[PDB]
């Protein structure tokens, strides 16, 4: 079985009872980490990079592993903050997704107000993409990366039959590929109960401040 | 037996949700809703039915 | 035959009006069955089910119950694979409307 | 948008429905008789039936993921969402 | 939409202070004098799209309007370098001579004359913008034209326009010496009534602490009221500072005002700043020192025999701090309970966590700038209105408000301030007191 998401623990299984009685379990551990980094580059990033006591233990064993575990997952950092991923992508949904902008925030619910209130049902995604997009060209996200521009999306999250807009409005900020490969699609879950938590709590401020 | 008390089981518990959803309903109307369905009554129907006469008993 | 005295039985229960020359009585019984009549061509889709169970589930996640949900997918599922004296097949279409029917009414 | 069936019968319907209408108007030099005026119903019974089948088609789902350009064209079916001021459907107004 | 802020510059002091602020706020967004940007103005993350507009050609023009009634002072506002920052139609030139003579009479009755001749460009400013949080205006109520013409404002204002922020930067004339304007306790208790009656949150401005800040802690043995404006604008200027970093919380005027005014009537908040100079400090430091009675910009009477409350309790901290000594610097306080709230409706001390501009020169870790509802501001009302009283005892100077008809007439306008200044008072002193609930 081979995966491009899952591909941290995915087709590279450690074996207990196949370790040499001078292999040791941390050994064995950063060779599996250095190993799944190669492969990694090689296939999800996409990127080919050469990776250049006698008894029968030696200690010049334990010095190369050493040595080639600090290259090849310094190299692996570098390419994939440079390219493909970047911290930004934290920081931005730092901003954005955890509710750092304000303004940007502010006028999305200034204009979900007129939305929200009418039933869930007689909602429409088509209207609130544009809404969206115009709330960031509006705002000072439009000053930002616009890879991480491209990483947000609105989407229409089920949560109530037929209640209030408000309860079923979410954004997903799709991230895919080796780009994000991290959080496995169960931190973005926690992601967006915090997001509707929080969404709830600006509501009700707004609402307080409007009175 | 068994099978019969947890399919009940079940579906009380999918009443009492719906019912703190939405609407909900009770045993004897969900029996008959179960039954009409069962029989190839649409089920989009029967519910704008119970939801006018739940309507009209308010009120 | 039957299915109308089922309706007529389910509409006297419900209204809580057992009287069946009242004009009220027989208009419902004429929706009723004009609604069953009209929606002979709109059948159940088990993915369509499948789809609105996966959304009451992501619900449930968000009202932070999670036994709760594991309990409905668990029964749905014993459901689905159980057997009745009218219905001994299981995850037949009689189940996947049922389903529908409950997911509707919820 | 060929590739997807039911939009593309859709599209071959209304173009159908276009046909029809112009070769209605086309039967009558003036106005229309009171044979044209029938037919002239008829048609805008099938334009207002295909126009809710488009607009549903179009509503196919507005809640999960559907592709962009579907969207941008709704979009331009609803510089001011007239299909909404419309109820959904066009040719809903009376004779 | 980014609600923008339009500035009212009131009267020789009020316009001066204007100045001093906009200039500042150049300083901070680091353009040029032109508004034109800046290689290091426009790549940070301070929004300048809340004071000034950007135009066409980069150009963050102020909003910001001049007014005045002798253009002797606009001519000097010309002649600096910044007049390329602003627009022509954002200028009005006065077409009035010797302004109104320091009369609130006469500055309101001009006021009058020019409704329209202000309202235009008012409406003009307005609707070039898409949303407005509200108003601020630069005024002294010492001058009497500024006080006059600007209660004419606010009175025209609030009734065409009433859904704004409306909030004045009330020059307070010194209590340190009498003015040859013996009438000036009446016009500003005539402001001082159309802001009870019109402004929403009063930021005060007393010009005898802010000598005694400039004797002392700028160290001149005569300050000049350049010097003196100058310090008061950049101390201002550090308010809106939250309102420029758009990353940790809405921070929006409407709001800010609204977390600490109760009624509308008491919509008063002292000043309060650190660093004041011509070193090293913690959190603790900052509130601990704020606490000290040595850093206030607004001075009270000679009152110690009646207890004042610190109504609500607020501080805006620029600089590069860390949660850990803000969690602990409140609770500290707390427990060293150097403060104190309403019995019945206790509250508490809310932080303001911000960062500096990197286009702003930085010499010092944290900078602390605190806002209070407080009761000590009603003895300098009491000083004012016992400055009021036995002037209305002496009733002395009213041929300058008999030159202008309309309190010519009646002098039962001066009554009516009184009346409602006393009744705000009341309303403080009540505060003082549980029983506040009733009244």
């Amino acid at each position: 079985a081979v995966k491009a998401d899952r591909l941290w623990h995915d087709k590279y299984a450690l074996r207990k009872p196949m370790i040499p009685s001078f292999m040791t379990m941390d050994q064995c551990r950063k060779v599996l980490l250095i190993g799944k980094s190669i492969n990694f580059l090689h296939q999800v990033c996409h990127d080919q990079t050469p990776t250049t006591l006698f008894t029968d233990l030696e200690n010049a064993f334990q010095g190369k592993i050493d040595a080639a575990y600090f290259e090849t997952s310094k190299y692996l950092l570098d390419v994939l903050n440079k390219k493909y991923s970047l911290l930004d992508h934290m920081q931005a949904m730092r901003r954005y997704l955890l509710l750092g902008q304000g303004d940007f925030i502010r006028h999305l619910m200034d204009l979900l107000k007129p939305e929200l209130v009418r039933p869930a049902t007689t909602l429409y995604q088509h209207n609130l993409t544009g809404i969206l997009e115009t709330a960031v060209r509006a705002t000072n996200a439009q000053f930002d990366s616009p890879e991480i521009l491209k990483r947000l999306d609105v989407r229409l999250l089920e949560v109530s039959p037929g209640d209030t807009g408000w309860d079923v409005f979410s954004l997903d900020y799709h991230v895919d590929g080796p780009i994000a490969t991290v959080f496995t699609r169960e931190c973005m879950s926690h992601y967006l109960r915090a997001f509707n938590f929080l969404w709830r709590a600006k509501r009700v401020e707004y609402i307080l401040t409007d009175i | 037996a068994a099978n019969l008390n947890a399919v009940r089981e079940t579906m009380d518990v999918l009443l009492e949700i719906s019912r703190i959803l939405n609407t909900g309903l009770d045993m004897e109307t969900l029996s008959i809703c179960v039954r009409l369905c069962e029989q190839g009554i649409n089920p989009e129907a029967l519910s704008s039915v119970i939801k006018e006469l739940r309507k009209a008993t308010e009120a | 035959p039957q299915q109308e005295r089922d309706v007529r039985e389910l509409i006297r229960l419900v209204s809580g009006v057992q009287d069946e020359a009242d004009p009220n009585f027989q208009l419902a019984l004429h929706f009723a069955w004009s609604n069953f009549r009209f929606h002979r061509f709109l059948d159940v889709n088990s993915h369509k089910v499948e789809k609105t169970i996966e959304g009451i589930y992501e619900k449930f996640i968000i009202h932070s119950d999670l036994s709760k949900a594991a309990s409905w997918k668990r029964l749905t599922d014993e459901f689905l694979n159980a057997s009745l004296p009218s219905i001994k097949e299981i995850k037949t279409d009689a189940h996947y409307s049922i389903l529908s029917l409950l997911l509707c009414l919820s | 948008f060929i590739l997807l069936k039911p939009v593309f019968h859709c599209l071959n319907e209304i173009l159908d429905l276009c046909h029809s209408f112009c070769s209605l108007v086309s039967q009558n030099l003036g106005p229309l008789d009171e044979r044209g005026a029938a037919q002239l119903s008829i048609l805008v019974k099938g334009f207002s039936r295909q126009s809710s089948l488009l607009f549903k088609i179009l509503s196919s789902v507005r809640n999960h993921q559907i592709n962009s350009d579907l969207a941008q064209l709704l979009l331009r079916l609803d510089y001011n969402k007239y299909y909404t001021q419309a109820g959904g459907t066009l040719g809903s107004f009376g004779m | 939409m980014p609600r923008e802020i339009i500035t009212l510059q009131l009267g020789q002091c009020g316009n001066q202070i204007g100045f001093e602020f906009w200039k500042q706020l150049c300083a901070e967004h680091g353009i040029s004098p032109e508004g034109i940007v800046e290689e290091f103005a426009t790549e940070g993350t301070d929004r300048k799209d809340v004071f000034f507009y950007q135009a066409d050609d980069e150009h963050y023009i102020p909003r910001a309007v001049l007014l005045d009634l002798e253009p002797r002072v606009i001519h000097s506002i010309l002649n600096s370098p910044y007049a390329k920052l602003y627009n022509p139609e954002n200028i009005y030139l006065s077409e009035h001579g010797g302004g109104a003579g320091n009369n609130w009479a006469s500055g309101f009755s001009q006021g009058e004359k020019i409704h329209e001749d202000i309202f235009d460009i008012i409406d003009r400013e307005a609707d070039g913008s898409d949303s407005l949080e509200g108003f601020v205006l630069c005024h002294s109520i010492a001058g009497g034209t500024g006080s006059g013409l600007g209660s004419y404002l606010l009175e025209r204002l609030n009734d065409r326009y009433p859904k704004k922020l409306v909030q004045t930067y009330s020059v307070f004339p010194n209590q340190d010496e009498m003015s040859d304007v013996v009438v000036q306790p009446y016009n500003s208790l005539l402001t001082l009534k159309r802001l009870t009656q019109n402004a929403d949150c009063v930021v005060v401005l007393d010009n005898t602490a802010l000598n005694r800040i400039a004797t002392d802690r700028l160290h001149i043995q005569n300050p000049s009221f350049s010097q003196i404006n100058q310090l008061v604008s950049t101390i201002m200027s550090a308010s809106t500072t939250t309102l420029r970093y758009p990353g940790y919380m809405n921070n929006d005027l409407i709001g800010l005002i609204a977390s600490l005014i109760p009624t509308p009537r008491l919509h008063f908040l002292m000043t309060g700043y650190t660093p004041l100079t011509t070193r090293k400090t913690t959190v603790l430091d900052v509130m601990r020192r704020l606490l000290q009675p040595k850093n206030v910009m607004v001075s009270t009477g000679r009152d110690r025999q009646t207890n004042h409350c610190y109504i609500a309790i607020l501080n805006i901290i620029q600089g590069e701090v860390d949660p850990t000594q803000v969690h602990k610097s409140l609770q500290r306080i707390r427990e060293r309970k150097l403060a104190n709230f309403i019995p019945w409706g206790p509250a508490s001390i809310q932080v303001a966590l911000s960062r500096k501009s990197p286009y702003l020169p930085s010499a010092h870790r944290v900078s602390g700038l605190m806002m209070a509802n407080h009761t000590s501001i009603s003895s300098l009302f009491e000083s004012s209105c016992q400055q009021y009283d036995k002037l209305r005892k002496r009733e002395a100077f009213l041929e300058q408000f008999r030159k202008e008809d309309i309190f010519k007439e009646n002098f039962d306008e001066l009554d009516r301030s009184r009346e409602v200044v006393q009744e705000l008072i009341d309303e403080y002193h009540a505060a003082t007191r549980p029983d506040y609930i009733s009244w």
